[PDB]
């Protein structure tokens, strides 16, 4: 149970998706949908943090987490 | 300065047209304008000197036994009253019957006993309880006077025989020849006479409202 | 028998419509309902402790000791501490009680009513049966249109009255007219 | 004389017992009356240049997005209390009421009868 | 069984014998179509294509983000023009998100999921293949089909309700989608009864359509546990709430759902929906709409794709022969003024009354006279004219005391009403406050919670931060 | 602004019930009418157009639109204040009850619909009440165009201006009479055999109102009412069934002393004020049992004051008593929900 | 401590006691006085004072009937030979009983009836008292010899008395009473009648 939020100044948008525990942000935005929302996100050129702070793809997620895609 | 007490009693703040108190004897002793002006005269006497004995007395009251003190400081008092008009004005005593004895606990007695002669001087005290007995005689004589018209036509009737011959001047007569609405006189006419009055203070309040802006 | 008595008291020689005894919380108070009727609960019992206080009193120390001018002070008097009292032994043996009946209670320490009734028991002469029917009798009258003025006030709340009468004014005329409507009952008890 | 006693014990039987009931256990008009549009933050596309001072002097997670040149947006949980406004050196907040919209729509009250 | 008797209800003029006598109709391919995102309940869908996108008759073009809620899929084969704002089928008149699908004309098919067999596989993977279909219960209510269907089976349901009973006026669609499609419903209220593990299938009809009556009975007459029932010509019949109570003989608990008294209810065009899903795979792209009135040239019902504009349907329909008063959105009694002739067609949309002046009702409101004509006539037991007084004082937490909770909106308060008093709009008024201040202390408390979670993680963040550099710089 | 459904409604409003409760008292009206002559004509017209005016007038000082005027609301209550009236009245007594109902019972209290109390009979009895001597002159029935009846203009003396009835053109009627009798030692039997019958005062050949007198065309009118669902028979069936029972359960017990049953029902403004005046939808309760209750209280009240009261009728007085206790009714029997108990709480299934 | 607060009450109810004594003591012989002078008012209307020399109120003897019970008859004596003996009668009425003072004259020529106390309806039965009409004049030279057990009733009875217009109970409880007055004084000869 996290969320994952892109920040497009177009069109902020935040989504919730449940997760298996110990799971990475990788799998947690595959899961969450977010790409096929928007096809222009690369999971690999753009950032990504938690509550903030710039993370790794396979780094592990607790419950209650934010996961957010930046420019 | 002293005099702000009297006038502001009259009308700002009524006993029985403001702060909705003293509404027994105005509904009951109404039935004629001399009626009224009595229970009005023996109120404000009975008033004042409460208040003044309650400010006299006002560094002696116990605060958890203050209402069975005054009372009495009340209750002896209005006594007095009924035995000096019982044995001295007794056309009138006759008329009134209980409500003269029913000063102990009228609520604008206790009200102004304990709200203001307890955190003010003798004198404050004093012209604030014959500003409030001022308002309630007018308020009584008006009520009497609109009731006495209604029922039989007569203002002011019997006042020689009440409040003495020196009094004659005061009865006049309106609408001669008029056998008069009963209803007036019945309780049913006192509570409709007194909203009118309310009503037509609130309208008249509103116009002078508009008139200072 | 008692049980006209107590009718007549009631309805033919109500303490409020033909009396004119506790008008000013009858008019206070009436705006809501449970108010109303828990001040009346209140005036009711206050009234029956009053009137067989008053009489105890009467007919056993101020007549026999000669003096009966004294009456109407000793009388308030001894009212006012029962009432401190039916008060505080109620504002802490029972604090869930303190909600019906110990807050309505200080309104009726100088009512006009608790005071009026014995005074005029005390002309009629009665005995201490006839005077408790007499103020309990006078407080169910004032419990009963206590109760159907605050409904009807309620009501007329909650209606287009015009902004001239809204409020007390539409009360007064209101009582007037349900006097008048009480008035068929005189002369039947 | 035999009744002004009688008065006096009553009178003391009455304040010691109103004494005790106080140790063990104002005004008529007074006790019967006891008886008885928002604004949300905005954020252009210039004025901000990520410094940051906006999420840092906001106790509402309102703002998102920290760096440089990342134009940090603002959410559904502002409140319009200003902490924003003033943290900005070049004045990015831009405060506005809450526009209408499909959600946000409710009947209108009837005129009169 | 046999039909017991409901509280109250009205019997307006049906106005139902000028429509319901021609076919339904066809509609040529309109140029452009204009979806909103949102024509269901619950949270709305985000789209998966960008501008400019080729889409196929049946693609998915927007998927639901949570549980409760239904994809849009593309009425007709296209190029995709705008994912902007679009307007809303509301009398308001603003707009909503949605997409605008610029129709090619091949309207070519894609390759749709067929299932084998639907009467072999558990009733799971039917709940969701009907959840991947767009099924969002074409009865008014709009409530996604999936999320009832999985609600029921958890419980046990001892019957299946078809809620075929018509009842608003000048509307005759389930009328003729009961006459010429009996077959297909019959179908669907079997396929129903299997996920549902139930008992029997109840499907019900007003009296007033003996058409409909007799090709029901003669569809279903092989199968067994099916049965047709004839309910009164009344008003508020079709609600749920009354026809449970009209079939079944009980009482739906305040506060609760149909599946409690072990009875679920579904509209005559949602069975045909669910069967075209499961049998076929087709997806929700087309319903039926009734267009009526004195305004309109020739009354039909129309085969209607999802987003097409209300002014195809009009000239469709011969034209406007006349000048109109209100446009309305469904019947009479529930319809929505709409704001111009260029609102879409959204799944919810039942009829396209146009009404003439002299069958709209001039009205000239009175104080009321407390007749009590409207406690004998609401359905639900209420009294509305307490509940208007309490409205109109502003005080909502009086008006739900009385009832105010349990209205339905049906609007049989002003329909009986001597001094005509817009009962209906005094409580939706008051409802929609409510909702403003619910609203209100829900995010309240949810952006207080978050700030108290992100103060407490900030806080533990730095103290453990600060632990950690008193211990380095002692080891210094 | 957007406008709100529901977009159908029916062939319903104020007007055409007030009209249809005018029509319905139009045959007992015109019956008492022919029966007293002019006078009776003079006093109706009268207290219908004084109420009309005063509306009008009250319409005007309130701000209210002058459309309320045409919906029959005076009229009507100007109507029955007419019919409620002693037959050679004098002008004076209708347009005070008028300008006391329309006025302090209606218009003060807000206007139509807002009024706690019934205004004819407020009307009625505050003029009994104020003016005892006029309210209790019944003239005997001199039927127009009958030779002994007087002509137009000595009519219009007798009703405006103050010309004396003579004498033999006033008598007693059915229940003061008996009251009487009975205080002058006489047992409730012979008075009733030689002073009464049945018939004659079933068709309305008694002396007594301008429309109470007939107790046939006035059932004839009500049971017009129900069957058109103007009105609603809880009210006047309990009232009638209740006066009936315990005037027959007292005749029973004590027929020396007690009369019931035809001569209880065939008297006073029973039928009228069970049917037409205790059926106010204002100052009534809405509901069932709660009209049940208003029924039944009025029955018993009108009953008790009517025997051992100091009246010989008291229709007046229990319709205002119980639309003074109307209110409690109103909040203490509301109907049951849908999906819920008596109680209020939500069902358990 | 509670002593002060039950000192105060005490001082309280003790001066006021005192007080009100000294008021009494003052005051109740004025006011034993005035009641006495409104009885002496009251019984003037009805006893022309030339008549008696002694003091009524003072030689009242109460009698006791067959009929009424006990009354209280005052007599109006000059120099020992009876002159006037006043009483009260009471009977129902309509609004209740009616209570009435009867000044019979020794020779039994009623000089006065005045109704003391009454509950009938206002404006419609309330000429029977004196300061609103003649009526209660009538009795004023009748007797039981020249008025005879027929004419005391009223004009619907068959009598010569008046009925007021739409009120005859009224007038029938007071001309009842005055016959039965006259009745009772015939009756008690000697002490009532010389
Ligand atoms: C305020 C609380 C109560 C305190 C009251 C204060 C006012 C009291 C005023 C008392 C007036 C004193 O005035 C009092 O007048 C009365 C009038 O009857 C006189 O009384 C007189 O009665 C008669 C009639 O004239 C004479 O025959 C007699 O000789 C004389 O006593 C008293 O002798 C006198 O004492
Ligand atoms: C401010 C006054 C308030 C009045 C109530 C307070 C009680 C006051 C009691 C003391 C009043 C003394 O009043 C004074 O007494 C004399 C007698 O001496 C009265 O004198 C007169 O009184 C009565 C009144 O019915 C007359 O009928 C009578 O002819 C005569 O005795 C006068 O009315 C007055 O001049
Ligand atoms: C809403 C409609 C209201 C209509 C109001 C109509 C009011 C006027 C009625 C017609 C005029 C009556 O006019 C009235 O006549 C009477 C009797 O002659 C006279 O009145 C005079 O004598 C009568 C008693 O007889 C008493 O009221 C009084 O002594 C005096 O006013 C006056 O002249 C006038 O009060
Ligand atoms: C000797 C007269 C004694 C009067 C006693 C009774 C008092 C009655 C006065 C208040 C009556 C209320 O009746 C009426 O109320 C309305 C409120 O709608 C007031 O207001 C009305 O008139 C005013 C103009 O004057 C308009 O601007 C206003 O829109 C209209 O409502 C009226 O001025 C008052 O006449
Ligand atoms: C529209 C006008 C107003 C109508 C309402 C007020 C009406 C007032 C009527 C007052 C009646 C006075 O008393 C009445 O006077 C009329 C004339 O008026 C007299 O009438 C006399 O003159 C008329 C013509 O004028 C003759 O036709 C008639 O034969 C003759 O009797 C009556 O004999 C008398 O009984
Ligand atoms: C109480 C509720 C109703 C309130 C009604 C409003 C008051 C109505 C008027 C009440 C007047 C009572 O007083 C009454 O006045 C009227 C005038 O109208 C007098 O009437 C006198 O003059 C009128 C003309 O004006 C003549 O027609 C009449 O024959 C003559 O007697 C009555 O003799 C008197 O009894
Ligand atoms: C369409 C609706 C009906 C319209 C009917 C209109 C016509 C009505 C005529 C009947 C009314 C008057 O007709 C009749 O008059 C006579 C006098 O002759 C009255 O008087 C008769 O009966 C009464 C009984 O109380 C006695 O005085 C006596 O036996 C006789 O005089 C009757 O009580 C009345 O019934
Ligand atoms: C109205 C709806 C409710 C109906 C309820 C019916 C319940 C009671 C039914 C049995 C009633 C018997 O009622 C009985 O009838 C007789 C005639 O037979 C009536 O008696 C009648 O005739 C007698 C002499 O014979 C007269 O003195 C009497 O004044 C008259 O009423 C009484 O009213 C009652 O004694
Ligand atoms: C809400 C329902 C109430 C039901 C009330 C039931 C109780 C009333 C009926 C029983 C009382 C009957 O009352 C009986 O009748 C007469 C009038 O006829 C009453 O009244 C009588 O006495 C009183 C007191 O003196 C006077 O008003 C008068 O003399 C007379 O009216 C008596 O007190 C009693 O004798
Ligand atoms: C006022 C009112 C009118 C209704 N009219 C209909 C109707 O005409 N047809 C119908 O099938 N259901 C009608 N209903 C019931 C609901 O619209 C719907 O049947 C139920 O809530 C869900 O059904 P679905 O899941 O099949 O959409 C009505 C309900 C109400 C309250
Ligand atoms: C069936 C019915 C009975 C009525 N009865 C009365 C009545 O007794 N008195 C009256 O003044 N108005 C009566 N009215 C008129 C209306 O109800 C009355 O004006 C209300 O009091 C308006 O406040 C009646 C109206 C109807 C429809
Ligand atoms: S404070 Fe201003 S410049 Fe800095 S991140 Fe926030 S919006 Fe951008
Ligand atoms: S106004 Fe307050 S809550 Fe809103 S964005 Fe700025 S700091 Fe956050
Ligand atoms: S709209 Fe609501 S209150 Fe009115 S009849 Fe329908 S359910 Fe009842
Ligand atoms: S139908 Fe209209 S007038 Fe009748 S009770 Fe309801 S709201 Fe009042
Ligand atoms: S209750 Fe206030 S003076 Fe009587």
């Amino acid at each position: 149970r996290v969320s994952v939020v892109y920040a497009d100044p177009a069109k902020p948008l935040q989504l919730s998706c449940k997760v298996e525990d110990g799971c990475s942000v990788e799998q947690a935005i595959q899961q969450s949908g977010v790409l096929r929302c928007c096809p222009d996100i690369d999971l690999k050129k753009q950032k990504v943090g938690v509550f903030g702070k710039f993370v790794k793809l396979d780094s592990p997620l607790k419950d209650g987490d934010r996961i957010e895609i930046y420019q | 300065v002293p005099w702000q007490y009297f006038t502001s009693a009259l009308w700002q703040y009524n006993v029985a047209l403001v702060q909705m108190l003293a509404l027994c004897p105005t509904l009951a002793v109404t039935t004629t304008a001399t009626n009224g002006l009595g229970m009005g005269l023996a109120t404000t006497l009975v008033l004042v000197m409460t208040n003044a004995l309650i400010s006299s007395m006002r560094h002696t009251i116990s605060p958890e036994v203050r209402n069975p003190v005054m009372i009495g400081v009340i209750a002896g008092v209005v006594t007095l009253t009924d035995m000096a008009m019982n044995a001295w004005m007794h056309e009138l005593y006759k008329v009134l019957g209980l409500f003269i004895a029913l000063i102990v606990t009228n609520c604008a007695v206790l009200g102004r006993a304990e709200s203001f002669c307890l955190r003010n001087p003798v004198i404050p005290s004093i012209l604030d309880g014959a500003g409030m007995g001022a308002g309630f005689t007018a308020v009584l004589v008006v009520i009497g006077g609109i009731r006495e018209i209604l029922g039989s036509g007569t203002l002011f009737s019997q006042a020689s025989s009440l409040l003495g011959s020196h009094f004659k001047w005061m009865e006049i007569t309106v609408i001669p020849d008029f056998q008069g609405i009963l209803l007036a006189i019945l309780p049913p006419g006192a509570f409709i006479v007194l909203g009118f009055l309310l009503a037509a203070k609130r309208v008249i309040d509103r116009k002078r409202a508009e008139r200072r802006q | 028998e008692y049980v006209l008595f107590l009718l007549g008291t009631v309805l033919v020689h109500n303490v409020v419509l033909v009396g004119f005894l506790g008008l000013c919380p009858f008019m206070g108070v009436s705006s809501k309902l449970d108010p109303s009727i828990g001040l009346a609960v209140a005036t009711t019992l206050v009234m029956g402790l009053g009137g067989a206080s008053s009489w105890l009193l009467e007919h056993y120390v101020l007549l026999p000791l000669g003096i009966g001018f004294i009456r109407i002070l000793a009388y308030i008097v001894v009212i006012a501490g029962m009432v401190q009292l039916i008060e505080m032994i109620i504002r802490k043996a029972s604090p869930s009680l303190y909600r019906s009946l110990g807050i309505y209670l200080p309104l009726i320490t100088t009512n006009c009513a608790v005071l009026g009734v014995p005074l005029l028991s005390v002309r009629e002469g009665h005995d201490l049966t006839m005077a408790v029917l007499f103020g309990l009798g006078s407080g169910l009258g004032f419990s009963l249109i206590m109760i159907i003025f605050a409904g009807l006030r309620e009501r007329l709340a909650l209606a287009n009255v015009p902004a001239a009468f809204s409020g007390p004014p539409i009360a007064f005329v209101t009582a007037g007219l349900l006097a008048l409507a009480f008035m068929g009952f005189g002369g039947l008890i | 004389i035999e009744a002004t006693l009688a008065l006096t014990v009553m009178g003391v039987l009455l304040g010691c017992g109103l004494g005790l009931a106080a140790r063990k256990f104002g005004g008529v008009g007074l006790a019967e009356k006891l008886a008885a549009a928002p604004m949300l933050a905005r954020v252009e596309a210039s004025q901000c240049i990520g410094c940051t001072r906006c999420y840092r002097a906001c106790p509402t997670d309102a703002i998102v997005g920290a760096s440089g040149q990342v134009h940090v947006v603002l959410e559904d949980a502002c409140t319009g209390c200003g902490k924003c406004r003033d943290a900005c050196p070049e004045d990015c907040v831009l405060l506005i009421p809450q526009e209408q919209t499909l959600d946000t729509w409710r009947w209108d009250k009837p005129a009169a009868a | 069984f046999n039909l017991s008797s409901i509280r109250g209800g009205v019997h307006p003029a049906a106005h139902k014998d000028l429509s319901a006598a021609l076919p339904i109709g066809s509609l040529p391919l309109p140029p452009r179509l204009y979806l909103p995102l949102r024509q269901h309940a619950g949270a709305e869908a985000l789209p998966m294509v960008a501008v400019g996108d080729k889409v196929l008759k049946g693609q998915l073009l927007a998927f639901p983000p949570t549980e409760v809620s239904a994809p849009v899929h593309a009425p007709t084969s296209g190029r995709i023009v705008a994912i902007g704002p679009v307007p809303a089928p509301h009398p308001s008149g603003l707009t909503t998100t949605g997409i605008v699908l610029e129709s090619d004309g091949e309207d070519r098919w894609i390759d749709l999921d067929v299932s084998t067999d639907p009467f072999a596989e558990d009733p799971l993977v039917l709940a969701d293949r009907v959840a991947k279909a767009g099924i969002v219960g074409l009865g008014g209510a709009i409530f996604p089909a999936a999320v009832k269907l999985k609600q029921g089976t958890r419980h046990e349901i001892k019957t299946v309700l078809v809620n075929g009973s018509e009842c608003e006026p000048y509307l005759t669609c389930d009328d003729r989608i009961m006459r010429e499609r009996a077959e297909a419903i019959v179908d669907g209220a079997r396929l129903i009864q299997h996920i549902l593990r139930a008992y029997s299938v109840v499907i019900a009809i007003e009296d007033n359509k003996p058409e409909a009556l007799a090709a029901m009975r003669a569809a279903a007459e092989h199968f067994g546990a099916i049965e047709v029932m004839a309910v009164p010509a009344l008003y508020p019949m079709g609600s749920a709430k009354q026809l449970i109570q009209a079939v079944t003989g009980r009482e739906v608990p305040a506060g609760g759902r149909s599946t409690d008294v072990g009875v679920l209810v579904h509209n005559a065009g949602t069975v045909y929906a669910i069967q075209q899903a499961l049998r076929f795979g087709r997806p929700l792209i087309s319903r039926v709409v009734t267009v009526s009135g004195a305004c309109v040239k020739t009354p039909q019902n129309l085969d209607v794709l999802i987003g097409t504009p209300v002014q195809a349907l009009i000239d469709a329909c011969g034209g406007l022969s006349g000048d109109p008063q209100q446009l309305l959105l469904g019947g009479p009694m529930m319809g929505a003024v709409l704001p111009s002739t260029e609102v879409p067609v959204i799944k919810g949309a039942t009829g396209l009354l146009a009404l003439a002046r002299h069958e709209l009702p001039n009205k000239d409101p009175a104080p009321c006279i407390r007749c009590a004509s409207c406690v004998d006539a609401c359905p639900m037991g209420l009294t509305p004219l307490d509940m208007a007084l309490y409205a109109r004082a502003d005080d909502y937490d009086g008006a739900s005391e009385y009832g105010l909770r349990d209205c339905i909106l049906c609007g049989c308060c002003s329909y009986v009403c001597p001094s005509h008093i817009p009962l209906v709009h005094y409580f939706q008024y008051a409802k929609g406050q409510q909702d403003e201040r619910r609203s209100a202390a829900r995010k309240s408390d949810y952006i207080k919670r978050q700030t108290e979670v992100r103060a407490a993680r900030l806080a533990e963040e730095e103290a453990a931060k600060a632990a950690a550099k008193a211990a380095k710089e002692a080891a210094k | 602004s957007v406008a709100a459904g529901p977009f159908a409604h029916d062939r319903s409003s104020v007007n055409r019930i007030m009209l249809d409760v005018c029509l319905a008292l139009t045959p007992a009206t015109l019956f008492g009418l022919v029966m007293f002559g002019w006078p009776a004509i003079n006093l109706w017209l009268v207290t219908c157009v004084s109420a009309l005016a005063i509306e009008a007038a009250c319409l005007r000082l309130l701000g209210q639109p002058m459309r309320r005027l045409l919906d029959g609301s005076a009229l009507l209550t100007g109507w029955l204040l007419a019919i409620s009236l002693p037959p050679w009245a004098p002008w004076w007594i209708g347009v005070g009850g008028s300008l006391f109902a329309i006025g302090i019972g209606k218009q003060l209290y807000g206007g139509i619909g807002q009024n706690p109390f019934n205004p004819a009979m407020l009307a009625r009895v505050a003029l009994l009440i104020a003016f005892p001597l006029q309210m209790t002159t019944w003239a005997l029935p001199h039927p127009l165009f009958s030779s002994s009846a007087p002509g137009f203009f000595d009519s219009l003396a007798i009703t405006f201006a103050g010309a004396p009835l003579a004498d033999g053109m006033t008598g007693a009627t059915a229940l003061g009479n008996l009251k009487t009798e009975l205080t002058l030692n006489r047992t409730a039997q012979e008075i009733l055999e030689g002073g009464f019958s049945t018939i004659s005062a079933l068709f309305g050949s008694t002396p007594g109102s301008l429309g109470e007198t007939s107790e046939l065309l006035l059932l004839v009118g009500g049971v017009w009412l129900v069957l058109r669902r103007i009105i609603h028979w809880e009210i006047p069936v309990a009232i009638l069934a209740s006066v009936f029972v315990m005037a027959t359960l007292a005749y029973l017990i004590n027929p020396e002393r007690y009369a019931g049953g035809l001569y209880q029902l065939t008297s006073g403004g029973l039928i009228l004020c069970a049917f037409f005046i205790a059926t106010d939808p204002v100052t009534s309760p809405i509901s069932r049992v709660g009209r049940l209750i208003f029924g039944v209280g009025c029955g018993v009240l009108i009953y008790v004051i009517r025997t051992w009261g100091s009246f010989p009728e008291a229709a007046a007085f229990a319709v205002l008593f119980m639309n003074a206790l109307t209110p409690l009714i109103d909040r203490y029997w509301r109907p049951r929900a849908y999906g819920r108990n008596v109680r209020g709480k939500p069902l358990v299934a | 401590m509670v002593a002060y607060q039950g000192l105060s009450l005490g001082l309280v109810c003790a001066v006021v006691a005192l007080l009100l004594l000294t008021g009494n003591i003052m005051t109740h012989g004025t006011i034993a006085e005035q009641q006495m002078q409104d009885r002496l008012a009251t019984l003037r209307e009805v006893l022309p004072q030339s008549l008696y020399d002694n003091n009524p109120l003072a030689d009242s003897f109460k009698v006791q009937d067959a009929e009424l019970g006990e009354v209280e008859v005052l007599p109006a004596r000059l120099q020992g030979k009876l002159t006037a003996v006043v009483f009260q009668g009471r009977n129902i009425g309509y609004g209740g009983p009616i209570e009435q003072m009867m000044s019979v004259d020794a020779q039994g020529k009623i000089l006065g009836v005045r109704v003391l106390t009454h509950k009938e309806t206002p404006g419609l039965a309330d000429k029977i008292e004196a300061s609103r009409s003649d009526w209660i004049k009538v009795f004023d030279g009748l007797s039981l010899e020249n008025t005879a057990l027929d004419k005391w009733k009223v004009k619907k009875d068959g009598g010569q008395f008046d009925q007021f217009a739409g009120a005859t109970i009224t007038p029938r409880a007071v001309v009842k009473t005055v016959l039965q007055g006259l009745q009772f004084q015939a009756r008690h000869a000697e002490q009532l009648k010389a």
